[PDB]
């Protein structure tokens, strides 16, 4: 009972100071958590003693001329950069004291991979795979007002015929 | 796949003792040289060469109801087993590798288990194993450790070794052979003529000067350590007493005088002039059986002669 569009993305590079990056023009999306059983069995009995995780997320997108946020993405893959990103999800706000913030999961780590592909007469799309370093921490977060006036993203509105508007 | 020892003072058999076996492998006999190399020859001299050890190896391993029992099982083997005490082994296997057999499942004709929780494919009385060959080894065990796979099933690696000669020792002496008694004891391997009273299965002449012997053993036996045992009814007095052997060396008594109804045990390297008191001062050689026609030639035709031995194979 959920429609996807609504889960928003978050980037930020580390060490800058500065808001966050929406991510635009993302078709698919994943968010894997593996794990890893470090299980030890004795000769008569079972246990389980700990796990290592290797958690990741994966997008597509568009590239569309505006923005030039995937040639970041791009520079953090081949530099090694690491980049702090948070899924927030719309439509999801605070409980107590808390209206403009969101639910989020927020995580960190470096882009392992990225990769694009592009056809005859057909827009240019990338799939980058990213990273999780350990846990990830889940807390309400705010948006920034960028990234709010973009969610609105009204289509067209009426204009006028005969000369009155473009 | 049994493994059978037969210790001083007893019989034992692992499949009894619920302890199954993976296989037998029998190493050859490891043989030392004794090489000598001159100092600027392109060769090196053969001092000697000589069989030494046949070390046995045998995986078993064990599976019980419950987890706590796996311990008693080990122990038992250990007391079971590791032993000093010089053992004969006997080899076991199948003659077949038997399955399951049809049924109907028709709320009758069920299939059994055994004692372990196995299917029994032995239906017939016809199925279980056999001793493979009418032979055994003078064994002793070297060290095992026991790796506990999953379960209740843990596999062991026992690393048995020859004791005193590496051959295989023929179970029962020749004169079984003579006299069809015993029963058991002669396999295949050995070429066995049926003619029992005929040649090559006789080792009990009379009144011959000479007389002729198939040794049916691979293997020589000029070691004294091995059973051969011979005895005679000289038949004529004499003084002294030559009796000569081919595949082996010629022997003398003399010094000694003797009568005719008089008999001497010729044990190894050992002389009863007549069962105790033994007069083996007299030209100490060991006869020596080395395969097949072991043709002997005596002197003064002897009453009787007789001899007992065992047969050993490389």
């Amino acid at each position: 009972m959920k429609n996807s569009n609504d889960r928003i993305i978050l980037f930020r590079k580390a060490g800058e100071k500065v808001d966050a990056t929406k991510m635009l023009f993302l078709t698919e999306y994943g968010l894997s958590h593996e794990a890893d059983t470090d299980t030890e069995d004795t000769m008569d009995g079972s246990y389980n003693t700990g796990g290592s995780v290797e958690s990741t997320m994966s997008g597509t997108a568009k590239m569309f001329y505006g923005d030039d946020f995937a040639d970041e993405i791009e520079d953090a893959v081949v530099d090694r950069v690491l980049y702090e990103a948070w899924e927030v999800e719309s439509r999801i706000p605070g409980k107590n004291g808390d209206s403009a913030k969101f639910k989020a999961k927020y995580f960190q780590g470096f882009h392992n991979k990225f990769e694009l592909k592009a056809e005859a007469n057909g827009i240019d799309e990338y799939e980058y795979e990213y990273g999780v370093n350990g846990r990830f921490q889940r807390g309400f977060a705010t948006l920034p007002e960028a990234v709010t006036k973009k969610l609105k993203a009204t289509g067209y509105r009426f204009h006028d015929t005969t000369k009155e508007d473009a | 796949d049994i493994e059978l020892t037969k210790k001083d003072g007893t019989v034992i058999k692992l499949s009894e003792y619920g302890f199954i076996v993976n296989d037998i492998v029998i190493d050859s006999m490891q043989i030392n040289t004794k090489y000598q190399d001159k100092e600027n020859m392109n060769g090196r001299i053969l001092m000697g060469s000589n069989y030494i050890s046949r070390d046995i190896v045998v995986p078993c391993f064990c599976k019980v109801k419950n987890r706590s029992d796996i311990a008693y099982m080990r122990d038992m083997l250990y007391s079971l087993t590791t032993d000093i005490e010089p053992m004969y082994l006997r080899e076991i296997r199948r003659k077949e590798e038997l399955n399951y057999r049809f049924t109907q499942p028709t709320s009758d004709d069920y299939v059994k288990l055994d004692k372990n929780n196995f299917p029994d494919y032995e239906y017939s009385r016809h199925d279980q194993q056999i001793y493979v060959n009418g032979k055994q080894y003078k064994v002793i065990f070297n060290g095992v450790i026991n790796p506990k796979q999953k379960g209740n099933k843990v596999s062991f690696e026992l690393k048995f070794e020859t004791t005193e000669l590496p051959y295989g020792e023929s179970i029962g002496t020749s004169l079984e052979l003579e006299e069809n008694k015993k029963v058991g004891l002669w396999s295949f391997d050995f070429n066995i003529d049926w003619h029992a009273g005929g040649d090559k299965r006789k080792y009990t002449f009379e009144n011959l000067s000479k007389g002729t012997v198939y040794y049916h053993g691979s293997a020589p036996n000029d070691q004294f350590n091995m059973y051969k045992k011979i005895t005679i009814i000289l038949g004529e007095d004499t003084e002294s007493f030559v009796w000569n052997l081919t595949h082996a060396e010629i022997m003398k008594i003399e010094g000694i005088k003797l009568k005719a109804g008089d008999r001497i045990v010729y044990d190894s390297f050992r002389v009863y002039k007549n069962g105790v008191e033994i007069s083996t001062e007299t030209n100490i050689s060991q006869p020596k059986f080395k395969y097949g026609a072991n043709k002997f030639e005596f002197n003064q035709t002897v009453q009787k002669v007789q001899f007992d031995l065992k047969f050993y194979y490389k």
